[PDB]
């Protein structure tokens, strides 16, 4: 037996909330292949401490 | 903190008028 | 209550007490935005 | 008068044990320590004024402390707040008298008996020693004067002090990102140059090679990894009144103004200590420039070089500059 | 114990590292000339009524 909750979400949000779900799939899937999406630990670790760039200027 | 509320502005001007 | 009284020195009192008076007043008007009480910690 | 130096250092120990754990009410106690430092005799001198430097750098505040009179305060109630302004006030008035006799002791002409060049550089090796913790604090300037005459001396070489100096002066020049001791440093040391027509050692003037506010890193550099609570569990909480809680969460709001506060004017103060420090590195490296020191081209060309997008031989030199193993000479090559 | 010359107390304090080998042309610098040019500079930058009355870039254009 479908208990109450469940029978108001898929009637009140389950439309606009799938939708949400398929436009958030779309836009990761293109922007997975795209280039300049990093994260912020990533760039951290990308540009590197005081002392990895002092390395690389010399 | 404020203490100047001891002094009302004219008792305040009319000492200052004094100096 | 005090049966004294001084010629200068209670103008000079005076004088300290108006002069006290404006600077915490110049200080309060002023410390209104954190910025100033910043600027003053250093 | 070893017994009377045994002596000595026991009423030492007495004294600064006295002081250590509980500062407030032993002030007496500090003020004939620093009394003992003036003390004609070269031991009660030395060895009180060694002694004084850990005593300080555990006892000197976070903080500056105001020149608080009573003359607009008025208030004269307190019962423990009041024997704290008492203990403030006589720790400035024992930090001036030690910084004092520590300036008066730096300068030695190197003429008089060992003794006393002994005595002068136990005092800079104190004031040297007292810099690295209490920059944030009064009389700054006194320390900073000393050590840049110590340092500016025609010759160095001998001095046993000058390598540890120059490596203390970089160092702070290193770690400072706001720019204001890093000002306050370089207003002194133009003013010497100044009266010396520009006439310095290579390392001395290679400590501006360290000034951080002249640099810029990637906006979003990795720093040391630190690992912490996020928050205090909420089951393991301590138990807070409504009064307090109430007191607390006004306390956060104001705290929370204040950091943005805090941020903003430091972050606007920051340019200007850079345009000023901007301005007297580049008039020190023209007019060493226009002396034409035969010496000192390499190391003003490689300041240039580093510092001038920021605007609008090995052997003959000592004490190699900070972090000369990542750090490789762009234009002052061996 | 160990039986030591000093107390406890002054063998901790007095073996800090800071007590190290501590045992029982030609100019000097002008006091007087950078005083004078302090002053000098102090000219060159710029009573008995109350206060309250009276009162009443290097960097500007970087490459970055």
């Amino acid at each position: 037996k479908v208990s109450k909750s469940t029978k108001k979400f898929q009637s009140k949000h389950l439309k606009h909330t799938l939708d949400q779900r398929r436009k958030e799939k779309i836009q990761k899937k293109r922007i997975q292949g795209r280039r300049g999406n990093k994260t912020d630990q990533e760039k951290a670790d990308a540009a590197g401490t005081r002392e990895q760039q002092q390395l690389k200027k010399s | 903190l404020s203490r100047y509320v001891k002094w009302p502005e004219y008792v305040r001007v009319q000492r200052q008028k004094k100096i | 209550m005090i049966k004294d009284k001084d010629s200068a020195a209670d103008a000079d009192d005076l004088e300290s007490e108006l002069n006290a008076m404006y600077s915490d007043y110049k200080t309060r008007r002023s410390e209104r935005d954190a910025k100033f009480r910043a600027k003053q910690a250093r | 008068t070893e017994e009377k130096i045994l002596q000595l250092k026991e009423d030492i120990a007495d004294l600064v044990t006295k002081v250590m754990e509980e500062p407030e009410e032993n002030t007496a106690a500090l003020g004939r320590l620093c009394k003992m430092v003036e003390s004609k005799n070269p031991n009660t001198c030395k060895f009180s004024m060694l002694a004084l430097v850990p005593v300080f750098k555990s006892i000197i505040p976070g903080y500056r402390i105001r020149p608080l009179t009573e003359t607009e305060k008025k208030e004269k109630v307190s019962k423990e707040v009041s024997k704290l302004r008492n203990f403030e006030q006589a720790l400035v008035y024992n930090y001036k008298n030690y910084v004092g006799r520590l300036q008066s002791l730096s300068k030695t002409p190197s003429n008089a008996a060992p003794i006393q060049v002994s005595l002068g550089i136990l005092a800079t090796q104190a004031a040297k020693e007292l810099i690295s913790t209490a920059s944030h604090f009064n009389f700054r300037t006194d320390i900073f004067t000393l050590l840049l005459r110590r340092i500016c001396k025609p010759r160095i070489s001998t001095d046993p002090t000058s390598i540890q100096i120059i490596q203390t002066f970089e160092t702070l020049l290193n770690e400072d990102e706001e720019g204001s001791i890093s000002f306050e440093i370089l207003r002194i040391f133009n003013k010497i140059l100044k009266t010396r027509n520009f006439n310095i050692e290579e390392s001395v003037l290679n400590m501006l090679l360290s000034l951080d506010v002249l640099h810029d890193y990637d906006p979003n550099t990795k720093l040391k990894g630190n690992v912490s609570a996020p928050k205090l569990k909420k089951k393991d909480r301590v138990h807070l009144s409504k009064k307090q809680r109430k007191a607390r969460k006004e306390m956060q709001q104001i705290e929370e103004e204040m950091r943005n506060a805090e941020q903003a004017v430091s972050a606007e103060e920051r340019e200007r200590n850079q345009s000023e420090i901007l301005k007297i590195v580049f008039t020190i490296y023209l007019n060493i420039l226009k002396n034409n020191a035969k010496t000192l081209i390499g190391s003003v060309l490689e300041g240039l070089t580093k510092f001038g997008n920021m605007a609008n031989y090995r052997s003959l030199r000592l004490a190699d500059p900070l972090n000369n193993e990542i750090i490789k000479p762009s234009v002052n090559v061996s | 114990e160990g039986d030591h010359k000093l107390s406890s107390k002054a063998r901790m304090i007095f073996n800090d590292p800071i007590f190290n080998n501590v045992e029982p042309f030609d100019s000097d610098y002008d006091s007087e000339e950078e005083k004078n040019q302090t002053k000098k500079e102090k000219h060159s930058r710029d009573e008995n009524l109350p206060d309250w009355f009276l009162e009443d870039a290097m960097n500007a254009r970087p490459i970055k």
